[PDB]
């Protein structure tokens, strides 16, 4: 079912790949040629992790608890090679499913954009998402040389990969990128808080008055800090923030054992044996 | 390409807007407002003027208390040398009260400083609350960043007051330094066994991953249908245009279902907030109610378990 | 188009070759000092 | 008559991603040698290892 | 100098007071802070009078 | 008190649980929010019912909230009940879910990326009640400034590259100063048409505006305005998306699919 | 910033990320500077002993001439190859104890034995060597003093951290974890090992000040947290690796140096080996690692020297 | 030189004395910070007068 003001929108053409094949939708979804190909790689993904979950790390652990649950990546000595199914190998499968979903559903977006006539900043944004999960699995592993240093697929096993690489540095909050990142995503969730209050108290106002306009917005953030950057500009920016946080997280996680072995506080002694002091 | 709308590629200058009028009685704005062109790239090219009224003033003064409180104690740690002050900076801050001192006031250099300066910063913040609400209030609007930076201060409180005193302990709290209070981070989270496992630590990150996830969506929505004004959102609320509207039917397709231009909003509104009321819950919950997180996890099931390949004897057990 | 004709072409690279490979005189010696001071293959 | 390409490709953003494609995957070819020991000339010509010995290990006991 | 009288046709007297009044109340919290921090001129810890 | 409830029940597993019984409440009030727009659905499920079976999904639809406008604009309810409109297309193919190919010349259809709703015949209003959206030569006290080049004069070319116009003037919004329209003399006739700026891209060297959602000879058809020194909120839209339909009707090619 | 890929030596389970990396040009470095000195060729079987011959030998008593005099030629090589016998000798007298340094090694000699003999929970067959230490210099190049910070005013407390120091590896928690860990025997545990309140009062900062000597711990052995950890669960054992173990009894056999051996011979020593609190040049780890997960990376010298066991 | 004062006709004369009032009061702070960071020049750590 559509939106009572979308039927007027939905255009044949407008793909990538297909044409007419699969142009069209099911209930809400677009599907198009990457709806197609997204799902059953969605599908397929989905099922072979929890065909993972049924065999387990062995048959004393196994657990279908959603917690617990965790298709592990192989052995180190596996290098850049293939695993068996159980060993690693399931992991190597459903990385390659959860891509080829994840591009498939950038370009299915690509291809909806084009139906709309829009921009493709969402596309363009999701990329980076899908290249910080690249970097992660892919790009970090190989200049690595093994498959098995990407994170497990598990809600809490791949924390645990997360503080165990951490703690392969001894104070992973001293690395630069990753300082750069968080704050990024500190200032975004600030921005979006600021966005968000401001657009809902204008348009929500006190009662008994009536909306307010953008004389009002520039106003108020100039009345608190002394600058507004605009209703437009606040999208930028927010789009920018985070952006740039999951750019220097991919950055931060990329040259943490690829481009930097010792602990990151250690780093800082470029700095601490600057001639100057 | 086609016009990204990225950067603003011709400006347009128009004398400085003064603020829509305050109520009778409110103090004027501060500040003749200049252009800057490179700010006008990105966004507005006015900067200015400013509200300074009573509330602001003295929060910029109990502010500038703590500040210069903590930056003076940083350059005591160095023993006053200036150029050690910078080699170190990063590395300097003002350390909370010893173990030994409870919520006792203890001397200046053993913990004393911290509490004024952690007393003089909450002043402030409070006090900028109140501007932050003042503002609003005067301008006719909802109080809806007031509430946002209630939910942010209530994390911060979390942090360096009320949790050090359920503790009893103001050596519980936060350094006032750049790499002391990351190295506070990290002892917490090993202190109280691995703070991944706290659950509301767990959904601050989800919150905090949503903000990022949410900005970016509505950021890049709102550009991509700015070629329809979509960018005046006020418009597309009371008046749904053709912006709106593409914006919603493009999340509809994607992922079959869709907020409208003000409930982004309100999407928007709760991730943020969310991120720093659960940050602020699991912060008071370790240690009062939980010792060990990754323990607290055993018990209830959360923790995943691995095959022993690599174990330790434990020296204790013998 | 680039806002220049084809005669300022012929001069501009004209000279450009000059300066291009005296420059690349200067590495060849260069390197040929430094391979004849500690080879590096 | 192979200038076919010149009506179908503009000469400039070839010759820009030519350049582009070039100079990664000379980039890349050369990290790649550097990353095999065997070719790693910045080790030097007269590149030996250490010697180990008395039961020396470089590296410690893995899984 | 008996002209010293015109600076202020340059510098704006409200300014110049709310910024020395502000830089000299600074001064003198750093200075007596630098005496507590010190321990020869604490004159809250010394112990005198006993 | 204690930290544990039960033998196995302790204060945070009651806290987190508390969190998802708000949690859940408050996805089903953005739900809720979310639906004040475009709802109920126009499904084949109302059609079949003969409008007996109204598509609202869970969460229901909230009670209708009052938006009052500023200026007497009048008061708008975010839930409103909305008029079926007609389509300029026909479905491609009988089976649910097909898309709708446009009737007529599609640039000119009002269909897909050329529709739009029919938004209020008034102008954006300043805070001060003068009309937000106007032309240089009406907001005299405006000024391009001095480091960006002058739009006008500026030559106007489409998508293939030959000329459709010149800029004769700039349209700024008056409450948050920016170029949001360049009006065109047209090559062809010489009516003036608005351009939107995002479908607008500088050349600041050749003093070129190249549009690439629409040729030169789809100038022409561009949605005039009533009033010369104005624009109502419904012939922004108008105007906006009759670009937008080029992006995907213009050229023959940009239907796709690339392979 | 370093060249990828670097050497990887798993240790845990596949995807829980229990890893050493190593860079192979850093490492190689490293190996270079870390070398082991060859041993002498053994000595001649039979001979006087030691105890007909010598006088005032009251440690390697059990030795053969010959292999006392193998002894004191590797010791020379091990502690003073650039000043000779005379480093711990009065010239002309071998017998007389009339020079500090003679006192000082003939305790060393016992630090060395019974290190071999009864600390093999860490040094495990590998054993000592005054060279695993001194490399050839008559002071030890990683020694260790109580560290009173930077200089404070003089009405300033010292926090003892906030500043950056490699002792802790250029972070800012407490900078002198040597004192209290390896020299004293202060709990180095602080995290509780029940899920809910148990009565742990241990504080935030103790945390800092176990953080810091783990910082140092690990720079020491070259390695990262998880070559002894599984960082979800520090406190476990279990999901702790055999090295942890190790280490466990290493900071025992530290304290155990420093206190019954380093310490006593404070009045012998002169102000040079002094800190400024006057304590001793103390043996931490980094003492005989230097940055290596083994000493010299496992060289086997002490089994060489019959007279660095305990008869 | 006879025509030193023609520096002002360029530089304004506002900016650069708020410039220099500010440089040398940092100047003097860091200076004197430096000099007590030293335990030869702290004459207010090294005793004289006891
Ligand atoms: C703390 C954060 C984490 C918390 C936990 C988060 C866990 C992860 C969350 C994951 C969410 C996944 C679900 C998303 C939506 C799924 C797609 C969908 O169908 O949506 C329709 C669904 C309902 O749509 P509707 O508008 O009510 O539908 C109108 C009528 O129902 C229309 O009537 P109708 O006749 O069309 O009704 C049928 C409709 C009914 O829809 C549903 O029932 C699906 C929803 C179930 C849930 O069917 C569908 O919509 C799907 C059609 C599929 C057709 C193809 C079937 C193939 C199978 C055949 C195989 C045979 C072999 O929309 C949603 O459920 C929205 C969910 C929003 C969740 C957000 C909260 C989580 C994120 C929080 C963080 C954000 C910050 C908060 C501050
Ligand atoms: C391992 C053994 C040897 C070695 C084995 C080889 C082998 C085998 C080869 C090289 C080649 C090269 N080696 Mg070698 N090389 C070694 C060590 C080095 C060292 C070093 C200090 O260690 C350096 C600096 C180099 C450098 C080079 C380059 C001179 C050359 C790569 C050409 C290239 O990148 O074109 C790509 C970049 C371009 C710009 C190409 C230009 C053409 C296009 C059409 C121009 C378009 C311009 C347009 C404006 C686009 C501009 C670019 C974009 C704007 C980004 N080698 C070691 C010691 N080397 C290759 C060679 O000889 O190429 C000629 C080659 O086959
Ligand atoms: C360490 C040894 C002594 C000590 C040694 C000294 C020495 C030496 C000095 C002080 C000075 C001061 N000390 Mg003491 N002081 C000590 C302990 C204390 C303690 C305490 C709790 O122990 C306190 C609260 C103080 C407080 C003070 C202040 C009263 C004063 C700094 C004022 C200032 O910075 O103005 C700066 C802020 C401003 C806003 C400056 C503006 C100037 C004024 C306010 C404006 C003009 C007013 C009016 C218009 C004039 C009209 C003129 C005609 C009538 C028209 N001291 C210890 C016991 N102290 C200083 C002083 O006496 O200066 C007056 C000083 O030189
Ligand atoms: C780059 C800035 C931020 C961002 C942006 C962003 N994300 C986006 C978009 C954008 C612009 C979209 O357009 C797209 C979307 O449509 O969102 C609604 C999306 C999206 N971001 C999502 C999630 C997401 N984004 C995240 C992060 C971020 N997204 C950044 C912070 C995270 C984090 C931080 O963890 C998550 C979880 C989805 C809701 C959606 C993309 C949906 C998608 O690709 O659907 C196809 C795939 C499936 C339906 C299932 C695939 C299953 C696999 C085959 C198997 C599982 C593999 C996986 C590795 C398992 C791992 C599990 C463990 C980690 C627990
Ligand atoms: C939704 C949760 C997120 C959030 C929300 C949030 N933060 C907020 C708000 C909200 C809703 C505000 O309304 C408030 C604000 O004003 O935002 C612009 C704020 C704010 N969040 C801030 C920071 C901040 N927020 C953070 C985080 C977050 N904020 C969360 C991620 C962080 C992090 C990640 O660490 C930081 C650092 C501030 C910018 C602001 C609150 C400002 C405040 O309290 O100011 C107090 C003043 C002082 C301590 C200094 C005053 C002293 C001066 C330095 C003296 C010297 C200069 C002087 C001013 C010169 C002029 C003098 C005149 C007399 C002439
Ligand atoms: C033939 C056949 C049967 C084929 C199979 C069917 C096929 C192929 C279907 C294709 C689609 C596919 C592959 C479906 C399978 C996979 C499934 C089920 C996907 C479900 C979709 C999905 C991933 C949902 C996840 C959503 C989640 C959890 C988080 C998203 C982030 C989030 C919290 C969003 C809520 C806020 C919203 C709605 C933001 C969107 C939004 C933003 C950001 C605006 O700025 C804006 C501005 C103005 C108006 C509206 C909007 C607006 O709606
Ligand atoms: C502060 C610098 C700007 C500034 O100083 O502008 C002041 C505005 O008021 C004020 O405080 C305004 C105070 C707040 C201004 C700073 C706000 C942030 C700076 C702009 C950031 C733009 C980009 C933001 C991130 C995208 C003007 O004050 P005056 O000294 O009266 O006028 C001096 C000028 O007329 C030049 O002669
Ligand atoms: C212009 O300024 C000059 C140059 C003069 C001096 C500037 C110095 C500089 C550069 C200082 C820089 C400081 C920096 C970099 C500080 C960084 C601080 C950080 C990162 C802090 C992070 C977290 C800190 C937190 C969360 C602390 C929270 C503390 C709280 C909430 C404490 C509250 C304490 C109270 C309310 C005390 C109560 C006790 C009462 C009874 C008062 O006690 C008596
Ligand atoms: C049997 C072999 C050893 C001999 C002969 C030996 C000899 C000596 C001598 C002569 C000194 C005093 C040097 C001086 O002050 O000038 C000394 C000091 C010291 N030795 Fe050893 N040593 C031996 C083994 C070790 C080992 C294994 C360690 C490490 C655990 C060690 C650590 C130290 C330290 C810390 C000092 C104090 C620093 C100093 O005074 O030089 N030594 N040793
Ligand atoms: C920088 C990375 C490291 C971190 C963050 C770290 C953290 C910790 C923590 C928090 C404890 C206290 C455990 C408790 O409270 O029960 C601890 C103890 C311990 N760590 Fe580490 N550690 C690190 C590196 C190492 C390494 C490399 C080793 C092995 C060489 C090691 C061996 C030990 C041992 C043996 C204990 C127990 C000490 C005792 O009980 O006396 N650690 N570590
Ligand atoms: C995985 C994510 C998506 C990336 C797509 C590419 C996946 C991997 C590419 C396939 C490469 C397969 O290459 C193949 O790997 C296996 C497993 O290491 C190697 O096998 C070799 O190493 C393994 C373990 O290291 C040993 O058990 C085996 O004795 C040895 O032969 C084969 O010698 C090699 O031919
Ligand atoms: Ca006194
Ligand atoms: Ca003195
Ligand atoms: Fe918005
Ligand atoms: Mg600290």
């Amino acid at each position: 079912a559509m939106l009572s003001f979308e039927r007027k929108y939905r255009v044949r053409g407008g793909t990538l790949i297909g044409g007419d094949l699969f142009d069209f939708w099911v209930g809400p979804f677009y599907v198009g040629f990457f709806g197609v190909a997204g799902f059953f790689f969605a599908l397929l993904g989905v099922l072979l992790i929890v065909w993972g979950a049924t065999i387990g790390p062995n048959a004393e652990l196994q657990t279908y608890n959603i917690w617990q649950i965790s298709i592990a990546p192989p052995d180190l000595s596996y290098g850049l090679g293939m695993a068996p199914m159980t060993e690693g190998g399931l992991w190597q499968i459903i990385t390659i499913c959860a891509i080829g979903a994840f591009v498939s559903w950038a370009l299915r977006e690509v291809e909806i954009c084009r139906k709309l006539g829009i921009g493709f900043h969402i596309p363009f944004a999701f990329a980076f998402a899908i290249g910080a999960y690249l970097v992660l699995v892919v790009v970090r592993p190989i200049l690595m040389g093994a498959w098995g240093h990407g994170f497990p697929y598990g809600i809490l096993s791949h924390l645990d990969w997360v503080s165990n690489v951490g703690y392969q540095f001894l104070h992973f909050h001293y690395n630069p990128a990753h300082m750069l990142a968080i704050t990024f995503f500190f200032t975004n969730c600030l921005a979006l808080s600021m966005h968000g209050s401001l657009i809902l108290s204008v348009t929500n106002p006190q009662k008994g008055e009536e909306v307010k306009t953008s004389e009002h917005e520039n106003t108020f953030f100039r009345d608190i800090v002394g600058y507004s950057i605009g209703a437009l500009a606040i999208h930028r920016l927010g789009l920018f923030l985070a952006l740039s946080a999951v750019f220097w997280s991919a950055v931060c996680i990329v040259i943490s054992g690829p481009f930097w072995t010792r602990g990151w506080p250690e780093w800082w002694n470029w700095w601490l044996e600057l001639p100057l002091w | 390409p086609e016009y990204q709308n990225i950067f603003t590629t011709v400006q347009v200058r128009a004398p400085a807007y003064p603020g829509v009028p305050l109520p009778k009685g409110s103090l004027p704005r501060i500040g003749k407002p200049i252009f800057s062109y490179w700010a006008g790239k990105i966004g507005d090219a006015q900067i200015g003027p400013i509200y300074l009224g009573f509330t602001g003033t003295l929060s910029i003064i109990f502010g500038f208390m703590a500040i210069f409180i903590i930056g003076f104690n940083m350059l005591a740690s160095v023993d006053w040398n200036i150029i050690q002050f910078v080699k170190h900076f990063f590395w300097l801050g003002l350390e909370p009260p010893a173990p030994q001192y409870g919520l006792t006031i203890p001397p200046l250099s053993e913990g004393g400083w911290w509490l004024m300066a952690g007393f003089f910063l909450t002043m402030s913040i409070l006090l900028w609350w109140v501007r932050t609400y003042k503002r609003a209030e005067a301008l006719g609007m909802s109080q809806h960043l007031s509430w946002a930076f209630a939910a942010a201060i209530f994390f911060y409180l979390s942090l360096g007051f009320i949790r050090p005193v359920m503790m009893g302990s103001w050596a519980e709290a936060v350094p006032f330094g750049i790499f002391p209070h990351l190295d506070w981070t990290a002892a917490f989270s090993i202190r109280y066994g691995n703070l991944y496992y706290n659950p509301f630590h767990m959904l601050s990150i989800a919150f905090l991953y949503g903000s990022a996830l949410l900005f970016a969506m509505h950021g890049a929505t709102i550009l991509a249908v700015s070629r329809f004004g979509g960018d005046r959102e006020i418009d597309q609320i009371t008046d749904r245009g053709t912006a709106a509207e593409r914006a919603a039917i493009f999340w509809r397709w994607t992922m079959g279902f869709n907020a409208s231009m003000e409930s982004i909003h309100r999407w928007a509104w709760w991730c943020a907030v969310l991120t720093v009321i659960t940050a602020g819950i699991g912060i008071l919950l370790t240690g009062t109610v939980v010792e060990n997180w990754y323990l607290w996890a055993i018990k209830h099931g959360v923790a995943p378990a691995y095959p022993e390949v690599v174990t330790a004897v434990d020296p204790y057990a013998t | 188009m680039t806002g220049l004709t084809e005669q300022e072409a012929q001069e501009f690279h004209g000279i450009f070759v000059q300066s291009m490979t005296a420059f690349f005189g200067i590495v060849v010696i260069a390197h040929i000092l430094a391979w004849l001071w500690r080879p590096w293959l | 008559q192979l200038y076919k390409i010149w009506l179908a490709f503009d000469p400039r953003m070839a010759l820009i991603g030519l350049g582009a494609f070039l100079f990664a995957l000379a980039l890349f070819i050369h990290y790649m040698l550097l990353r095999s020991p065997e070719f790693d000339w910045l080790l030097g010509p007269d590149y030996a290892p250490v010697t180990l010995s008395a039961g020396m290990s470089a590296l410690p006991a893995g899984r | 100098s008996p002209d010293l009288w015109k600076i202020w046709l340059l510098v704006d007297p409200r300014r110049i007071l709310i910024a020395v009044f502000a830089f000299l109340t600074v001064l003198g919290l750093a200075i007596h802070m630098i005496l507590l921090s010190t321990a020869e001129f604490n004159w809250l810890e010394d112990g005198v009078p006993a | 008190m204690s930290a544990a409830i039960t033998e196995y029940m302790d204060v945070a597993q009651l806290t987190i649980w508390a969190f998802w019984f708000f949690f859940a409440g408050l996805i089903i009030y953005l739900r809720r929010e979310d639906k004040r727009e475009g709802y109920p659905l126009d499904s084949d499920r109302t059609e079949r019912s003969g409008g007996r079976v109204k598509v609202v999904g869970f969460p229901d639809l909230a009670e209708p909230k009052t938006f009052v406008l500023p200026h007497n604009a009048g008061t708008v309810m975010a839930p409103r009940v909305e008029a079926p409109t007609s389509i300029n297309a026909t479905p491609v193919a009988p089976f649910p879910g097909a898309p709708f190919e446009p009737n007529g010349d599609p640039m000119l259809s009002g269909f897909g990326p050329s529709a739009s709703p029919d938004r209020a015949k008034h102008c954006d209003l300043t805070f001060e009640g003068l009309p937000k959206i106007v032309p240089l030569r009406v907001a005299t006290d405006f000024s391009i400034a001095e480091r960006d080049p002058d739009p006008r004069g500026m030559t106007v070319v489409g998508l293939d590259g030959e000329v459709a116009g010149t800029v004769s003037d700039v349209w700024v919004d008056r409450s948050e100063p920016q170029i949001r329209y360049l009006e065109v003399k047209v090559a062809a006739g010489g009516k003036n048409v608005l351009l939107p700026i995002g479908f607008s891209r500088f050349d600041k060297k050749a003093r070129k505006v190249k549009v690439a959602a629409i040729k030169a000879a789809h100038f022409a058809n561009v949605p005039t305005l009533a009033k010369p020194d104005q624009i109502t909120l419904y012939e922004e839209d108008k105007v906006c998306a009759y670009y937008a339909g080029g992006k995907l009707y213009a050229t023959a090619e940009r239907a796709g699919p690339l392979l | 910033c370093e060249r990828p890929p670097p050497e990887v030596v798993q240790k845990g389970y596949r995807g829980v990320a229990m890893e050493q990396n190593y860079n192979p040009r850093l490492l190689e470095a490293s190996i270079k500077a870390n070398l082991p000195v060859e041993s002498l060729p053994a000595a001649a079987p039979g001979g006087p002993s030691v105890s007909d011959v010598y006088e005032n030998v009251q440690v390697l008593k059990d030795l053969s001439v010959a292999e006392f005099t193998r002894t004191m030629v590797a010791v020379t090589t091990w502690v003073a190859p650039k000043e000779g016998c005379n480093y711990c000798h009065v010239p002309g007298n071998w017998a007389s104890d009339d020079i500090y340094t003679k006192v000082v090694s003939r305790r060393m000699f016992e630090l060395v034995r019974a290190t071999n003999s009864n600390w093999k929970d860490h040094v495990a067959e590998t054993g000592v060597t005054c060279y695993t230490c001194h490399r050839g210099n008559p002071v030890p190049k990683y020694v260790w003093v109580t560290d009173p910070g930077p200089n404070q005013p003089s009405g300033v407390t010292p926090t003892g951290q906030n500043y950056a120091s490699s002792t802790v590896a250029y972070s800012a928690l407490p900078l002198d974890p040597y004192t209290p860990f390896l020299d004293q025997s202060n709990e180095i545990r602080v995290i509780g090992q029940t899920a809910l309140p148990a009565g742990n009062t241990t504080s935030l900062k103790q945390a800092e000040w176990t953080y810091g000597l783990m910082m140092q711990i690990s720079d020491s052995l070259g390695v990262n947290c998880t070559f002894c950890h599984n960082s979800r669960s520090f406190y476990d054992w279990k999901q702790s690796t055999p090295q942890r173990t190790t280490a466990w009894y290493a900071i025992r056999h530290v304290r155990d140096i420093n206190q019954n051996y380093i310490w006593p011979l404070n009045d012998a020593l002169p102000a040079s080996r002094k800190g400024p609190y006057g304590d001793p040049f103390k043996v931490g780890c980094m003492t005989c690692h230097q940055g290596a997960y083994k000493p010299l990376y496992g060289a086997q010298m002490a089994k060489d020297y019959p007279a660095l066991y305990e008869s």
